[PDB]
């Protein structure tokens, strides 16, 4: 449950402050 | 003796070493610093359950998993779970004794240490105010604040209603004046001078009221911005000063009172509207009794003089000539000012340390940089390649961690790169080679690699006192065009979505395009790219301006061969979402003219979660403060109860499987809902 495909991991088309804990 | 007035001292007391020492151990009164004392431990007191980790304990410290760390050093590591509590259960008792004040001393050393162990076992928790509670922990150890409205007075009368030093409070005061002075010298960057750090804020219904006179984009500039900035400037100034105390003190308890509805920071607001008060004379606590009635001024304790301790040295025309300061008084004149430098210092101390410098100077946390730098995610891809067959494979971003923060920093990624070179050959893999590949956007700029996409992490080079070699510049040369981004993005319709993208020459990006995503092109803004697709091997050379469309389902590369970076964007629409809003929409029309006169599923479950909204939009405050207050009741109550546990297990030992199951199940039973 920890592997992925060439398909699934080159999908590219699918912010945050590091103070808010 | 204007200046006297003023500043509260003369220029001739800092004309020797010895005048200095004498006017530093000053006698004071001491209440001021017993309320801060009393409102610190208490807010300590409630915090440590809740934002430190107390009931979450048992899920983050799993005995026996595989979770990559990342500890400051690495020859620190944690304990078992037994020992996890017992330590968290010190800190609590400590903060207890410090908000009493029974035993100031030995609660304020039991709640420093494992506070800061805690603090140092994991990176990825630093923020502001942690750092901000464990410089007010190792203040207050030094200081003597059990000297009024304390039980350390009640069975001991030699602490109570005495005098204390007066760099006690400046200590203190100092203090809360380099938090909003090295906070508004942060915000003097671009980024938030121009209005780009916080752009959605003005958005809030909080904001309401600067809008009957400020247009939308001119609330955001001015109010949130600027206004801002000024504050943090020149709260300290307006604070010191007791000709504009008052405004100060109003201007400051607004803005802490918004800040504490904006965001989701703790404590931080609460505890910094208690030490504005620390700037008002050290007798105002006692004056306040004065204004409530006499039939209320009989239970308080009897309001009397302070009496003299030997903590402060005494210099009187008539009683006496003065007595050579000792030991403690040099000390602490010592420690006061090498603590002020020193914390002057380290917010600019990243010079030094090159090896923590991304995009952003240092490690987050102890610079007074808040809100200042947004950052977005778009992609990222972890490919390793076997060092024995060879064989290529892709990890799902993100395994064996409990935070995402690794993305930015080249410490914990090379941390991640070890943990996941230790932990792989458990999965029938050998010694591997791991590449990252992620894409960052910084304040609404362009996409771009952070980390070069060749280099194989777990055999690269990193030391703190080196800048690092496998990091990517930010492309500054760009900002300019957020303007033109800004409109294009504005002139579009309801169905599609843009991404703009910025590369390096000599690299190049694959892509694999869903079946879901048709109608999909790039258009070229600046440079020049080749686009090749993988099926039919051929290449195609673009120019600035024109636009191609891509294939659905297929693999194509991108490359870049200016000498210059190169900036495109893609334009894309989901087909099936938009044929898939449409039928509902037109099912549900037809529908409902034949009523008068799964899709279904979830149009209604849709209808339903906007109905249980505007339910609880109309519904008055009084529920929602029910929920919170059995929300929080219940977390108290689940620590408490698996403190207790792990404390029995770890005084007498394990019982029994069954038992322990039971008690457990027994721990998360929710007690009203
Ligand atoms: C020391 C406790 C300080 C508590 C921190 C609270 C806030 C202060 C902010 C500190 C910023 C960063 C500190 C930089 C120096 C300390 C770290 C250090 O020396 O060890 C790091 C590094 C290995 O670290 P890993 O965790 O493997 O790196 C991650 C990727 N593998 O260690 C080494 O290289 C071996 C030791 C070499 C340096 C030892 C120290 C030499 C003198 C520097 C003084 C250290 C600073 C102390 C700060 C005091 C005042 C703030
Ligand atoms: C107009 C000329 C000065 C311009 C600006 C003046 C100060 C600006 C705003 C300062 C806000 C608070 C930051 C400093 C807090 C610590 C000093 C402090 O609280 O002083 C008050 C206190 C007396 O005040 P009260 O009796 O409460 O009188 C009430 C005032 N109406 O005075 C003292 O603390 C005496 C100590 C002298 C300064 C020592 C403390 C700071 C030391 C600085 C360390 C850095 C080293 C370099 C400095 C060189 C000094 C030799
Ligand atoms: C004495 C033995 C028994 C003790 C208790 C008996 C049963 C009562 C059990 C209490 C369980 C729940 C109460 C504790 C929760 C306290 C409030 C709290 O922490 O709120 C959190 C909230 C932040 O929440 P977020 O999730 O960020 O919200 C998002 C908002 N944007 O923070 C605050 O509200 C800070 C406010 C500080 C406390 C408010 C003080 C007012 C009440 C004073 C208490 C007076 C008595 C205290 C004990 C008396 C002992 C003699
Ligand atoms: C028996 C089983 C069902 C446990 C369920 C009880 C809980 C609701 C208890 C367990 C821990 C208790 C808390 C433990 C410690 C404190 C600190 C205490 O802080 C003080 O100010 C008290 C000290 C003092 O003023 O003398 C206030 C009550 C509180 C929050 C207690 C409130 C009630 C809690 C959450
Ligand atoms: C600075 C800002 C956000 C960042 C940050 O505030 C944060 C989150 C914080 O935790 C903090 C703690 C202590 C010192 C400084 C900081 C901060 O940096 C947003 C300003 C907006 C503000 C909430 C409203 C300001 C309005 C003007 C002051 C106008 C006066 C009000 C009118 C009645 C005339
Ligand atoms: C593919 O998507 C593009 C982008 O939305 C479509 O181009 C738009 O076409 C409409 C005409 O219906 C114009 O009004 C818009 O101005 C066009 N957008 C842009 C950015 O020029 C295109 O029609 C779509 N093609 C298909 C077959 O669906
Ligand atoms: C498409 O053009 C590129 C030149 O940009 C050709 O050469 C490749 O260039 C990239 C980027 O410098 C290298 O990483 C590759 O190793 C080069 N060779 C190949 C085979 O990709 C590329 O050959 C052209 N594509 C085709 C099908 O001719
Ligand atoms: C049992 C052990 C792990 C507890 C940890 C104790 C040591 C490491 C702690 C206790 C007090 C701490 C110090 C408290 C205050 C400051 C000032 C700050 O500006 C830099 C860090 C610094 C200098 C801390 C460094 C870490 C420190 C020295
Ligand atoms: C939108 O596109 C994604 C692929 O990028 C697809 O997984 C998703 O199902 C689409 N949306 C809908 C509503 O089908």
């Amino acid at each position: 449950a920890n592997f992925l495909s060439k398909q699934q991991a080159s999908q590219v088309l699918v912010s945050a402050l590091e103070e808010e804990v | 003796s204007r200046i006297g007035k003023l500043l509260g001292f003369e220029w001739t007391d800092l004309s020797s070493w010895r005048r200095l020492v004498t006017l530093l151990n000053r006698p004071t009164d001491p209440a001021s610093l017993a309320v801060f004392r009393f409102l610190f431990g208490f807010l300590m007191v409630l915090d440590i359950p809740q934002e430190r980790g107390l009931s979450s304990l048992d899920r983050k410290y799993l005995d026996g998993l595989d979770v990559c760390r990342f500890p400051l050093l690495d020859a620190l590591r944690p304990l078992p779970l037994d020992w996890m509590y017992l330590v968290y259960t010190i800190m609590f008792l400590g903060a207890l004794g410090m908000m009493l004040g029974l035993c100031y001393r030995i609660s304020c050393v039991l709640f420093l240490l494992p506070y800061w162990y805690v603090f140092l076992l994991d990176k990825t928790s630093w923020n502001n105010h942690s750092y901000l509670y464990g410089l007010l922990a190792f203040q207050l150890t030094f200081m003597d604040a059990n000297h009024y409205w304390s039980v350390d007075g009640l069975l001991n009368a030699h602490r109570r209603n005495a005098h204390v030093p007066l760099w006690n409070y400046a200590v203190l005061r100092g203090q809360i004046f380099i938090v909003y002075f090295i906070a508004g010298v942060k915000k003097l960057d671009a980024d938030w001078v121009e209005g780009y750090s916080m752009e959605y804020l003005s958005r809030h219904w909080l904001f309401s009221p600067f809008k009957l006179l400020l247009s939308e984009e001119l609330t955001s500039l001015l109010v949130v911005h600027w206004g801002g900035l000024l504050l943090d400037l020149s709260a300290g100034f307006l604070l010191f000063f007791d000709v504009s105390r008052s405004i100060g003190l109003f201007f400051v308890s607004y803005f802490h009172c918004m800040n504490s509805q904006l965001f989701s920071i703790g404590m931080f607001s609460y505890v910094m509207l208690a030490s504005s008060p620390l700037f008002c004379s050290p007798e105002w606590p006692r004056k306040l009794v004065s204004y409530c009635p006499r039939r209320l001024q009989q239970l308080l304790p009897l309001k009397a003089a302070p009496q003299p301790s030997v903590s402060c040295v005494y210099k009187r025309s008539r009683g006496k000539s003065g007595q050579k300061p000792g030991l403690r008084h040099q000390l602490g004149a010592a420690f006061t000012l090498l603590y002020l430098l020193e914390q002057l210092f380290l917010p600019y101390s990243h010079f030094l340390t090159q090896g923590y410098n991304n995009w952003t100077n240092g490690l987050y946390g102890y610079s007074w940089d808040m809100m200042v730098h947004s950052r977005s995610h778009q992609h990222v891809k972890i490919t390793y390649r076997d060092g024995r067959t060879g064989e290529l494979g892709y990890l799902n971003p993100g395994v064996f961690t409990q935070s995402r923060r690794w993305k930015d920093h080249a410490d914990m990624l090379k941390q991640y790169a070890t943990c996941l070179s230790r932990l792989l050959p458990k999965y029938n893999v050998t010694e591997p080679q791991i590449y990252f590949d992620i894409w960052v956007s910084i304040n609404d700029r362009f996409q771009q690699r952070i980390f070069d996409p060749r280099v194989d992490i777990v055999q690269a080079a990193w030391s703190p006192f080196q800048r690092t070699s496998w990091v990517q510049p930010l492309l500054m040369d760009l900002s300019p065009w957020r303007a033109k981004l800004q409109e294009i993005k504005s002139s579009l319709d309801n169905h599609t979505e843009v991404v703009f993208i910025a590369d390096f020459p000599g690299l190049h990006l694959e892509n694999f395009v869903s079946e879901d995503l048709g109608n999909t092109s790039i258009q070229l803004l600046q440079g020049e790219v080749t686009v090749e697709l993988v099926a039919e091997q051929k290449n195609q050379t673009l120019r600035e301006g024109e636009k191609m469309q891509l294939p659905a389902g297929e693999y194509h590369k991108v490359y870049t061969t200016s000498p210059s970076p190169s900036c495109y964007m893609y334009v894309y629409v989901n087909t099936t979402e938009l044929a898939l809003e449409q039928d509902l929409a037109y099912l549900q029309e037809l529908k409902e003219k034949v009523e008068n006169g799964p899709l279904v599923q979830t149009f209604l479950r849709r209808q339903q979660r906007l109905q249980e909204i505007e339910r609880r939009r109309n519904t008055p405050f009084h529920e929602r403060f029910f929920r919170f207050l059995l929300r929080k009741l219940y977390v108290f109550r689940r620590s408490f109860l698996m403190t207790c546990i792990s404390l029995r297990n770890l005084i007498l030992g394990r019982p029994s499987l069954e038992q322990l199951a039971q008690e457990v199940t027994y721990a998360n039973l929710r007690p009203f809902e």
